[PDB]
């Protein structure tokens, strides 16, 4: 479904990008962080972890996570760590097996963010 | 057989949905002659491990011998429950943070917040005597719940079970800066309550709701990366002001204990 926006409409599938850039912005701009580039500042799991307590109102601890991770494994981890925070959240177990979100898969990680537009854009 | 059988949840009697949210259901009802508040959790892969660990850590909770702590009056095992759920006595007037900031009838005046200080210095120094509970304690304005004769008493129903995640931290803004960022068993956690303590003091003093501008998010991130503290109020008695800043002391180690600071409230008493 999400696979048909992704290859078959590829002005459509930048369209959807340049959504989820203004998506995850509004938020994270509020950490003093800013996103330019889907198809590697979110490979490392940190800005998915951040990004989950400003959609669903908490903060992480820093000992909870890799604020700054410092090997393939944590930022695995953190990965992983932040599709449990999805599911707390409701949604449904992600598809992409952690390891494809630190490979910078493009599809994988737009995938994972498009569920969370889906869900949060409401949200202020 | 079990120790303890717990409350049956075929005796509760629900009345009225007060509130739900991530962590559950909270219902007004009765048992066995009680007006009680009744919390259902909601958990995720509820598992024999987790109902295990709940039915050991709930005994912890029924504390009866303390005017200024709220017991647990039992817990309801699940199975057979349908969902873990605590029981306690309901409290007309609700939380500390419903009477502060939610209060549509009254404001209450400062010679009853210097009292709901020394109720909960009192609770506090009590509950630092016993030995430290499995489940996660938060003291903060909502955690801390007012009586019918208005006496504040820390609620022991407000705990974090270990089943509940220690990743979502959803009252940052009463949390020690070392606890933003460091695992429970490498901090003092006494001494982590003492600054939520000064927070409660900064928020009796204020009526304001400490970074109510912020989301949980940002408030944890700036007090823990970027030094983000409570303004200290204009115009208090440098009384006040000298003991809010001793207890939101940046060392742990020199935050004053409970038990010293209650003789300090009791001198600051109208009667
Ligand atoms: C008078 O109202 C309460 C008394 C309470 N007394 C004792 N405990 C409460 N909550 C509580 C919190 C956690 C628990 F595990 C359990 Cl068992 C109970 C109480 C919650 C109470 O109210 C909760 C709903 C507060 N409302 C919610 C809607 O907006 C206005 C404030
Ligand atoms: C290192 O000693 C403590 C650490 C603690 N850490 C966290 N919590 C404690 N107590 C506590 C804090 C909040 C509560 F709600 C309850 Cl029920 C109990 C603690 C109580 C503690 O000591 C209680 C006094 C008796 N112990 C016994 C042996 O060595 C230390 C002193």
């Amino acid at each position: 479904a999400f696979d048909t926006l992704f290859d078959h409409a590829p002005d459509k599938l930048n369209v959807v990008k340049k959504t989820l850039i203004t998506f995850v912005n509004k938020h994270l701009n509020k950490l003093n962080l800013e996103v330019t580039e889907l198809e590697t500042q979110f490979a490392d799991g940190v800005y998915l972890v951040l990004l989950m307590g400003l959609l669903e109102g908490y903060f992480v601890p820093l000992h909870s996570f890799f604020l700054t991770p410092d090997s393939f494994e944590q930022k695995v981890l953190n990965v992983s760590f932040a599709f449990e925070l999805m599911q707390d959240g409701g949604l449904e177990k992600p598809k992409p097996r952690p390891e494809d979100i630190v490979n910078c898969d493009l599809k994988s990680t737009l995938r994972v963010l498009y569920n969370l537009f889906t869900k949060y854009r409401n949200v202020e | 057989m079990n120790k303890h059988s717990g409350i049956d949840f075929k005796q509760l009697n629900f009345l009225t949905k007060l509130n739900e949210n991530h962590s559950g259901e909270l219902w007004k009802g009765r048992w066995q002659g009680n007006d009680i508040v009744v919390k259902v959790l909601k958990v995720r892969d509820w598992s024999t491990r987790k109902s295990r660990d709940f039915n050991e850590e709930c005994p912890r909770l029924r504390i009866f011998s303390h005017p200024n702590v709220l017991p647990v009056l039992g817990a309801c095992q699940s199975p057979p429950a349908p969902h873990p759920t605590l029981i306690t006595h309901w409290m007309p007037y609700g939380s500390l943070y419903n009477v502060l900031h939610e209060g549509t009838n009254f404001v209450v005046d400062q010679s009853q917040a210097v009292k709901f200080a020394l109720d909960m210095a009192r609770g506090m120094a009590f509950l630092h005597t016993l030995e430290p509970l499995i489940p996660r304690h938060a003291l903060n304005s909502r955690s801390v719940m007012i009586d019918e004769d208005m006496t504040a008493r820390i609620s022991m129903a407000d705990v974090k079970f270990s089943f509940q995640s220690p990743g979502r931290m959803y009252a940052p803004a009463w949390v020690a800066p070392e606890a933003l960022q460091k695992k429970p068993e490498d901090t003092n956690r006494r001494s982590a309550d003492m600054w939520s303590f000064a927070v409660l003091l900064w928020e009796l003093v204020t009526r304001e709701v400490p970074f109510a501008d912020l989301s949980n998010m940002e408030i944890g991130m700036k007090v823990a990366l970027e030094g983000l503290r409570p303004t200290i109020p204009p115009g208090i008695s440098p009384h006040v002001s000298k003991l809010m800043k001793i207890c939101m002391n940046e060392d742990p180690a020199k935050r004053p204990k409970f038990d010293m600071i209650v003789p300090i409230l009791e001198k600051m008493q109208d009667k």
